[PDB]
């Protein structure tokens, strides 16, 4: 349960970073990251695929309610390999990626302060910042976690928002799956050498999973060791 | 488990491209 | 600058369409509009023009275009938010899928399962070239009247 | 600009309206408004006019109203925050629901469970588009005087 | 102090801030209970464990 | 062990946060926190104490 | 040149006819400049490298003996693939691509 | 924001509230000017309105 908890952000990811690491200001808030860089980065064999992530709050217009919200520029993996449930609708096809659709997912609170009526979200259009979104789907969080007192939270394809209510090349991380059951600790210095290289400078910056998931793994096993060996022993002594 | 599906009935629609725009 | 001053026997809308549409839209086309505060009280009418010179929001040129919407009653206040829809073509007697069950192999191939009489769900690859921003219009591979299993669909499935 | 000048007799509010609601506010409709400094002193007057030029703060477009409120005492500081109430409307003669009774089917559609003269309780869709704080406005749905379950409403469901 | 709950007070200093500013703002996170809870499972923990083990002991 | 190590911090913590959450920019970039609230703040007989908290990277 | 804050950059010029009246002003446009071939010599795969200094450049390589050695080499030309190798390693060598170690037998 | 409730102690031993109108918010105390008589308890600690002690 608690693996699959874990394991519920698959294998791998080396989300993409600037500045030095997750403390840092200018150094972080310039980004030497196109999104062109993940072709090349897609290029490794070993990878199984890897993913931009962007995000912008903005005040959203709406009939008359009208308040600001978070938003996040993502792939469409992204409720599917985080698994998240939807409370409608669904993610998008990479086609209409690359369709530009004023689609997007919105909270389920977020549609509680919007729509008292409780209407029908698909087909509906809001503003976001200032371009018209037609929403579709809406996502049910997969978490508890109450004590976080979440506020309103929106899903975007990176491309539309990055692209046409950004326009920047430079996503906030990128997602980075390798396959093969690879390790985490090798290849992702050479990813490193690897922005050693596209880009001139030391700015990899990324965190990694399967250092931190090996690692618990080993734990969780081993409490599975110190239990049923001893439960075993004093069986045995029965 | 039920095996129930979401499901509609397909029919020869008619185009309704257009797009938007704030 | 003394005072302005403005003539309002018509109202004139910045319709900021993305740089990416901008190569379509000819002129004489049909639009529709609706603000944001009255919800559904359609106003339409015929485009005008497009600007020729673009002004950008940091990221992603957009590109204006203009109509000329009559102004009964006095409604209507200046730089009011108007949401508009500008319409692209109406090919129609052709199927087309929605997005939500789409199978699609290569991302040129596209499987789709869809329920039978049977009662059993079997997928077809089919060939489809237009596409929507919530369909895509079905050329061949699936016949009009069938059952498609929108949700959680899988192939030989039966229910 | 050597000095300035204001004749401090008469004191204009600019009451901010949002543009969701600029539609409606018909000129002449009575209004009260409150500074946060004396809490509880209210002062209140005729709306004037609407300005035909509104100014942003980055997102959402404002419009403004005034009022003519006098000024004695000598109270009343320039530039002081003042909470405003404008009259929306008088509406009279008409039920309307309290929130904690009402069903909201749909997302339009609002099941009204209400006691009959026969004891055993109905409910009927009810159209509402005005609301308070405290109550929705009906202008139709339920006939007058029928009693209404405000707690664990139930169709079909005698008392 | 005082062995004082974290759930309460923290309400208190709710309106508390929400008068000493004129407005809900400080919006803060709370503290100690998630200990508490953490206490309250790492003692189950320790619930299950010995329980079982003095059960299987007791039928040795 | 581990307890000791949780309950090291001052039972534990209740960091203002003038804004609306840990994800919130502008109304969390804009802050009326006054330490002179601390005062009245202080007030509180139950409150062994509260404490001033900010920091930034310079050069 | 015209800097955007970080990395200098450069113009250059085309000359496109334009029939039928379309291309706005301003547009953004993708484009691809032809370098040139470097042909007649070797390439590295980019992952086989050893990088020290980030101007030194050992490579590790298999040998006739079985045993692997490094060379420092020049490179200057770099790909999205490869990176041209003017210097340092003789045609025909094996290269230990895959986790490499100087000085050692396979 | 507006409204002011304030349990209070009764001879009765009942906690009952009553709205009140107040004024100034001197730092230590509030000034309060009606809707409370002089010389009642008030249950300043873990109140409960409607409920007897």
């Amino acid at each position: 349960m608690v693996l699959a908890d874990i394991r519920s952000i698959g294998t791998n990811t080396i989300d993409v970073y600037p500045g030095k690491d997750f403390g840092d200001d200018d150094p972080q808030y310039q980004q030497a990251l196109k999104y062109d860089d993940l072709i090349a980065i897609q290029k490794q064999p070993w990878v199984a695929s890897a993913t931009p992530a962007v995000s912008q709050n903005l005040r959203l217009r709406y009939n008359n309610v009208d308040v600001a919200a978070s938003a996040n520029g993502v792939s469409g993996d992204y409720f599917n390999v985080y698994g998240m449930t939807f409370s409608e609708g669904n993610t998008f096809n990479q086609e209409q990626l690359n369709g530009r659709a004023q689609v997007v997912v919105l909270d389920s609170n977020t549609r509680r302060q919007l729509f008292p009526h409780k209407a029908d979200v698909v087909g509906e259009v809001i503003l976001v910042g200032n371009m018209p979104a037609r929403v579709i789907g809406v996502a049910e969080e997969k978490q508890s976690m109450f004590g976080s007192s979440k506020v309103l939270r929106v899903w975007l394809p990176y491309s539309t928002m990055s692209g046409r209510v950004m326009g920047q090349s430079w996503l906030n991380s990128i997602t980075v799956r390798v396959k093969e059951g690879f390790d985490s600790a090798e290849a992702e210095q050479q990813l490193t050498r690897l922005l050693s290289l596209r880009h001139g400078k030391k700015d990899f910056f990324t965190w990694n999973m399967d250092g931190v998931l090996k690692t618990v793994e080993k734990t969780t096993r081993t409490l599975q060791l110190f239990l049923t060996l001893v439960a075993v022993i004093s069986l045995v002594v029965g | 488990p039920v095996p129930t599906y979401q499901t509609l009935i397909v029919r020869p629609g008619d185009l309704q491209q257009s797009v938007l725009a704030t | 600058n003394i005072l302005t001053l403005a003539d309002m026997s018509a109202m004139l809308v910045k319709a900021q369409v993305s740089e990416a549409d901008v190569i379509h839209l000819k002129p004489g086309q049909k639009a529709w509009f609706t603000v944001l505060g009255d919800q559904l009280t359609r106003y339409e009418g015929q485009i005008k023009d497009v600007l020729p010179t673009p002004e950008k929001v940091n990221d992603a040129i957009f590109y204006y275009a203009r109509f000329e919407v009559p102004n009964p009653n006095g409604l209507l206040r200046l730089d009011m938010t108007a949401q508009v829809h500008i319409q692209l073509t109406d090919v129609k007697n052709v199927l087309t899928i929605p997005l939500s069950a789409l199978g699609d192999p290569v991302g040129d191939n596209r499987y789709k399962v869809k329920l039978l009489r049977n009662g059993e769900t079997r997928e077809r690859e089919v060939t489809i070239g237009a596409r929507n921003d919530t369909d895509v219009e079905i050329v061949k591979g699936l016949e009009a009247g069938d059952e498609v299993v929108i949700g959680e669909a899988k192939p030989g499935a039966a229910q």
